[PDB]
């Protein structure tokens, strides 16, 4: 499809995400307040382990298998969650009796299994996984679309669903293995994360970066050797893409969690193992996780000894402009 | 041209991110964020908010920016959503039914003014009261109703203690209202203990400093019964039994004293641990016991350099050469003393030993240093092995935590609701302060005992008082709200009086004037103004309140942006301008900067700002006072003839403060911490405070409290003039807490689950509970959590309805089963609105109001009643309930 000139690149530090959902809210309040968009969270944050959003998206199918395009399933509306609705007016102002219940009867929702994770007390474990469109170097959605409605912007590598060209074929929904295009049933068009390109065009960080309260998000062009995203991905090499085996070459990367307490043994004493299982992280990021954690732990140990660590300083991000394209607007 | 192929169509999204006006906004809620925001309008409609990210950074440490949170970025939903009060509303059905008629402002305010004049005329001005909490959140809106009350004689309320946010044990120890480092200082610590604190959910915009501190090489410990969200990032997790933390703390103190890991110099200088205690009466040896005309309020330590007893300088009986004014947040103004005053110098107070001394009356008595008594009681009762049995934390763990805590410099404790909302949290906090005193980190960057709860600290507090109480706080009626609620809601605390004679202590504290009782002469409260706080929904003893207190009130007035549960149950509901339609300041203890909001658009529908509402009300009161031939009256309590015919002028200083901005500027002008700053400056960018409370505010350095005592050696405003761990008052002896020690939780509720009610990331108290987007990122309604180990034998499945109850009441809520929850307790995110997805009651249905006798002590040096300085905590974490599956509705999952 011809490489982009520059590739906007994101880094998500799982050591720092507090699962506050501020980025989920910021994104929705900017881009998905429209007709038919209520069930859509272009940006979402899910508890891992969990079912995610839509539930069981990680076995939905899609992506590439030995370079052949895969056609996965279309998640049914209940897997996204029917957005709950409420009749506040009836009870608060109109004298109607009875609680302001959610409709429908709650059974599913995008953050249904928040903080449940896995493992039995006292070794229950979970962390937070923010997700979005990965603006892949090999976007399966883009190849899938029989109408060429989806394109990757030459100037910044941002992938966009052209809303005039889209005829609702839903091959993209089928083929994105991250389940990040959402079919808008009102307009008969797919909708998905736009990389905040209007913000990026004015030198302002995407809202899910600029408004990241935990200070866990990095953004920049990966060709910029003084960017934190270059440093974390290319230099120190501690930032991995989510499910590399999907074959789409995401351009959103994750620093895996190295903060966290130890497994607790039956006598009450610490193991050396972390409560977050390595096998879980390997499931999300593959076999390189072990060495990344080793680097991270090693570098943090220098900091504990009062030694320098440039890597730790990068993650810490004492100034937000060292993490991102300017967040001021 | 220079356009890419699809750039024309892309104008569709560029249009979504556009505005024609950008104003400054804030969220005037009780979250402690005080987060700078911009508000974005297009064609007169607010589109959205975004953090302005413009607090000035400090060198070498992470900036505060962006702050914000998930509620804040949907704050505009309360402008346009289904909850908004548009017009004044008068009740037509029974309270709570939501049956209304729209009224004009005139009819609304006249109904109110008529009632207020009658109530003063027919009963007493103290039968009227205004509840409006946390002045720091919105000081102008806070001052509106408090000034109204000030000039008609209505009484005010307390909030800090009523909520259980008041660090009662800190006031007992240090003689201050409270103080704490700003959160940037967490980055200066090598070792942080999160003690009943869940900052991942409950300090959301500040939480980054913790994980950043750790990446910069700090270690963090979480202490919490459940595996809470904050805990997934800490290096070590300690999970004691609920309310047994005190035993953990005392065992840590034992290990530290025994293995001698303490800072003896600091102890000798900054605490009362060298002060001498009479073996016979177990009181402090005092000057009066030794010398004719010797002071009740001066003491002795044993100076090991001269082998002679010496009177320590700085205690209550020692007056400075020139007194200062009283300071609201101090027991007494010890700033009036000179620097160096309590410096140890060549003194060497003994911490161990027994000594004999000659009494005035010829008798010879044996005395011991507090530390000697403390130490012998810890070796006997507070070993790791014994605290292990109580807490369920291994002795090895307790010991290793003690040693780490005392070895890492600096270390700090961060405590919160998990440790502050218990019956005995006062003695628990004294124990945490004992741990800090022992390690010497108090008043150091990255050190100390730092508490965080509500938005209680308005650094410009003299400017606030200037506007709210212009004739002085000493000419203002205050109840203490925990007592007020306990008594007027006729609460049943279930504590049998042969265990703790709550009634006697309470009665004796009122009749001897240690604590207030409003109204006086046993009259009923009659008129209740509630605004800026959802008093009914959050009130402890809610079921008693609804059944007993509520029907005493002839008129209940709620002023609000939205229909919360208090307003739902009110007689008159007045529409208040949204945060983005008003002008106000906004500050907090978490950071040292002044935030503000300004109008983006004019007040919507018929709403008015709070300042304007009490201004307009003042006029109708003038009109009514004349109609009723009752325009002035005497108020013998203050020797104050009140002039109701001049109320408006009184509200505004003869028109000077008739506008919101002049009132906001008035606060800024009348406080040392703010004088110089103008509204226009604040409108542009948040400004740092010019000074603070108990330490210097230094350029480029995070604030950390108490340095004026620790560094400058001014006396602590306590009875002893030190950090005081020995409180030798009769009530403290009665409760077994003359010294810090473990007090086991109240088990008056004879039910088997401990009831936990922590604060959720998904709301700010009851505000945003009902926000549709927030509910959509949960499961559509309130939640109570249980361990699978308790739920399975009750046949309770995830998201089943469960029923929780005790003698106080019952609540039915959908359950969330979470493996991280500790068996034996259930956790219900606190105070969902009564009208939400609950089949009956709410969290407060199962909570009484309870009063610990030590919180009623008001005749012991720094222990005296002052509103929000000292008084009964409204604790609730001792509550116990039973739980069963609710079988009236058992929906299937899919
Ligand atoms: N079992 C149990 N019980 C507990 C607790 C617990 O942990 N467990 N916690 C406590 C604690 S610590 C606190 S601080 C209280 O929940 C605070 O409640 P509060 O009424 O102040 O906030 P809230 O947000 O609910 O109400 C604020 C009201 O003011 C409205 N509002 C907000 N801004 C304004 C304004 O500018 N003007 C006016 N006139 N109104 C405004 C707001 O809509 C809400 O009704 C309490 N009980
Ligand atoms: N998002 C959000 N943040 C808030 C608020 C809000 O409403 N929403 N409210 C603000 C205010 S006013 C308050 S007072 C604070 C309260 O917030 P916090 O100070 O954090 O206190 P809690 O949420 O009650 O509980 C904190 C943790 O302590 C645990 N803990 C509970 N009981 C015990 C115990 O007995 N011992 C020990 N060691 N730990 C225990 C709880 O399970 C919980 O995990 O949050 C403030 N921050
Ligand atoms: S805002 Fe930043 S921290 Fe909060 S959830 Fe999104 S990514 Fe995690
Ligand atoms: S994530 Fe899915 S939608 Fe976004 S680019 Fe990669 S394939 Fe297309
Ligand atoms: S980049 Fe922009 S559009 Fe994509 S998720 Fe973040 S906020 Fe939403
Ligand atoms: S609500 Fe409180 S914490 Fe959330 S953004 Fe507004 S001020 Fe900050
Ligand atoms: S496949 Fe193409 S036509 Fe639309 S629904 Fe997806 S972009
Ligand atoms: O204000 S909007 O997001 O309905
Ligand atoms: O139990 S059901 O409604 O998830
Ligand atoms: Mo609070
Ligand atoms: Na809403
Ligand atoms: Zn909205």
């Amino acid at each position: 499809m011809k490489a982009p000139r520059r590739q906007l690149t994101y880094v998500t530090d799982l050591n720092k995400c507090i699962g506050c959902q501020t980025c989920t809210v910021a994104c929705k309040k900017l881009w998905t307040t429209g007709p038919g968009q209520d069930f859509m969270y272009w940006r979402n944050v899910e508890t891992a382990p969990g079912l995610g959003y839509p539930r069981n998206w990680q076995t939905k199918g899609g992506g590439y298998k030995n370079g052949e395009l895969q056609k996965g399933k279309i998640p049914p509306m209940i897997d996204y969650g029917i957005p709950f609705e409420f009749d506040y007016a009836g009870r608060l102002f109109e004298g109607k009796p009875g609680r302001v219940r959610p409709s429908p009867t709650p059974r599913s929702a995008p953050n249904w299994d928040e903080d449940q994770g896995a493992g039995e007390y006292p070794n229950n474990s979970f962390f937070y996984l923010p997700r979005m469109c990965n603006h892949c170097t090999k976007p399966a959605c883009l190849e899938a679309c029989p109408n060429e409605a989806i394109y990757k912007r030459e100037q910044d590598g941002i992938v966009v669903i052209h809303q005039d060209k889209c005829k609702g074929a839903q091959a993209c929904v089928q083929s994105c293995p991250y389940a990040k295009p959402y079919f808008n049933p009102l307009t008969n068009k797919a909708n998905k994360c736009i990389g905040c390109f209007p913000r990026i065009e004015q030198g302002v960080a995407p809202a899910c970066v600029a408004q990241c309260v935990g200070r866990a998000m990095h953004v920049g062009f990966v060709d910029d050797v003084n960017s934190s995203v270059y440093k974390l991905i290319k230099q120190y090499k501690v930032a991995l893409p989510l499910h590399p085996e999907f074959g789409t070459e995401p351009n959103v990367f994750y620093v895996p969690p190295v903060l966290g307490p130890r497994i607790e043994m039956a006598n009450g004493e610490p193991s050396t193992d972390p409560k977050i299982p390595l096998a879980q992280l390997e499931g999300l990021f593959g076999k390189q996780v072990r060495d990344v954690l080793a680097i991270l732990q090693s570098e943090r140990e220098k900091k504990m000894k009062g030694l320098a660590s440039d890597l730790m300083d990068v993650l810490i991000g004492r100034r937000s402009t060292d993490m991102m394209i300017s967040p001021l607007t | 041209s220079g356009a890419f192929e699809y750039s024309g169509w892309e104008n569709f999204h560029r249009t979504q991110w556009s505005w024609d006006k950008k104003t400054r906004g804030a969220h005037l809620v009780n979250c402690t964020g005080a987060c700078p925001h911009f508000v974005y309008s297009k064609d007169g409609v607010v589109m959205r908010e975004e953090q302005s990210k413009d607090i000035a950074p400090m060198p070498n440490i992470p900036e505060y920016n962006p702050r914000g949170c998930n509620k804040g970025e949907c704050g505009h939903d309360y402008m346009y959503g289904p909850h908004r009060i548009k017009y004044p509303l008068i009740r037509v059905g029974e309270r709570g039914e939501g049956k209304w008629r729209r009224a004009t402002w005139e009819e609304a305010l006249d109904m109110i003014a008529d009632k207020c004049v009658d109530t003063i005329k027919n009963h007493a001005p103290d039968c009227i009261s205004v509840y409006s909490p946390v002045p720091a959140v919105s000081p102008v809106s806070f001052s509106a109703g408090h000034r109204f009350a000030h000039y008609i004689g209505a009484h005010a309320h307390t909030f800090y203690d009523w909520y259980g946010d008041h660090p009662t044990g800190q006031t007992q120890t240090c003689g201050v209202q409270g103080d704490t480092c700003e959160t940037a200082d967490w980055f200066n610590s090598k070792y942080i203990i999160l003690w009943g604190s869940n900052p991942t959910q409950t300090r959301i915009p500040d939480a980054h400093f913790l994980s950043e501190a750790q990446l910069n090489g700090a270690k963090i410990v979480s202490i919490s019964p459940d595996y809470n969200s904050s805990t997934i990032k800490v290096d070590k997790w300690i999970h004691p039994q609920p309310g047994t933390d005190g035993a953990l703390a005392m065992a840590m103190a034992h290990v530290i004293i025994k293995e001698k890991l303490y800072d003896a110099h600091s102890l000798k200088e900054q605490t009362d641990l060298s002060y001498l205690v009479r073996s016979d009466t177990k009181r402090f040896l005092r000057e009066a016991d030794v010398v004719a005309g010797g002071s009740k309020d001066k003491f002795y330590f044993w100076n090991a350099k001269t082998g002679k007893p010496v009177i320590p300088k700085g205690s209550w009986g020692d007056q400075p050469e020139k007194k200062g004014s009283p300071v609201g947040f101090l027991g007494r103004n010890t700033f009036a003393f000179p620097k160096g005053y309590i410096d140890l110098g060549d003194l060497d107070p003994a911490l161990e030993g027994k000594f004999n001394m000659q009494l005035l009356d010829g008798k010879t008595v044996e005395v011991r240093p507090v530390f000697e008594i403390l130490k012998s009681r810890l070796m006997a009762d507070n070993t790791p092995e014994k605290a292990a049995k109580i807490t369920g934390v291994t002795a090895k763990a307790i010991t290793e935590l003690a040693r780490e805590f005392a070895t890492a410099k600096p270390s700090m404790i961060i405590c919160g609701g998990g440790t502050q909302h218990w019956y005995y949290s006062d003695v628990l906090l004294r124990a945490m302060h004992l741990l800090t005193a022992l390690t010497g980190t108090e008043g150091t960057n990255g050190g100390g005992m730092n508490h965080y709860i509500g938005q209680w600290k308005p650094a410009f507090v003299a400017g606030l008082v200037a506007l709210a109480f212009p004739e002085g706080v000493n000419k203002q009626r205050f109840c203490q709200t925990t007592i007020w609620t306990y008594i007027h809601a006729e609460v049943n605390d279930e504590i049998i009086s042969s265990d703790i004679d709550t009634e006697k202590y309470l009665r004796d504290s009122i009749t001897t004037g240690q604590m207030p009782n409003m109204p006086e002469q046993g009259r009923d409260p009659k008129v209740f103004f509630v605004y800026r706080g959802n008093w009914l929904n959050q009130a402890k003893g809610q079921k008693y309140v609804l059944e007993n207190l509520w029907p005493k009130l002839e008129l209940i007035v709620d002023i609000n942006i939205r229909m919360d549960s208090t307003a739902l149950y009110s007689d008159v509901v007045l529409p208040s301008a949204h945060w983005y339609e008003k002008l106000d300041l906004n500050v907090t203890s978490e950071h040292s900067y002044i935030n503000m909001t300004e109008p983006a658009i004019k007040p919507m529908w018929e709403s008015k700002t709070d300042w304007q509402i009490f201004l307009a009300l003042a006029k109708r009161v003038e009109m009514a006072a004349k109609r009723k031939k009752y325009e002035k009256f005497n108020d013998e309590k203050f020797k104050w003839v009140r002039d109701l015919s001049n109320l408006w002028n009184q509200m505004t200083m003869d028109g000077k403060l008739a506008e919101d901005e002049a009132a906001a500027q008035y606060i800024l002008d009348n406080a040392p911490q703010s004088k110089g700053i103008t509204i226009q400056m604040l409108r542009e960018k948040p400004q740092r405070f010019k000074s603070n409370w108990t330490s210097p505010l230094k350029e480029g350095v995070p604030y950390t409290p108490f340095q004026y005592f620790v560094v400058d050696k001014k006396p602590w405003p306590t009875l002893t003039g030190r950090q005081q761990f020995y409180l030798d008052h009769d009530t403290f002896f009665d409760m077994g807490v003359e010294l810090p020690t473990y007090k086991a939780p109240i088990d008056a509720d004879k039910y088997p689950f401990r009831f936990n009610s922590p604060h959720s990331r998904h709301s700010v108290h009851s505000t945003f509970k009902d926000n549709v987007l927030m509910l959509r990122l949960q499961r559509g309604g309130p939640s109570i959590e249980m361990s699978p180990l308790d739920a399975k034998p009750l046949g309770i499945k995830d998201n089943d309805w469960v029923e929780a109850w005790n003698n106080h009441g019952k609540v039915i809520c959908r359950v969330k089963i979470r493996n991280g929850e500790q068996r034996g307790r259930v956790s219900m995110w606190h105070c969902p609105e009564l009208y939400m997805d609950l089949l009956t009651g709410g969290s407060q249905s199962v909570c009484p109001v309870r009063i610990n006798p030590t919180n009623l002590v008001g005749n012991y040096g720094h222990l005296f009643f002052r509103p929000n300085y000292y008084g009964p905590a409204g604790s609730q974490r001792d509550v116990r309930v039973n739980v069963k599956r609710y079988i009236g509705a058992t929906p299937i999952s899919f």
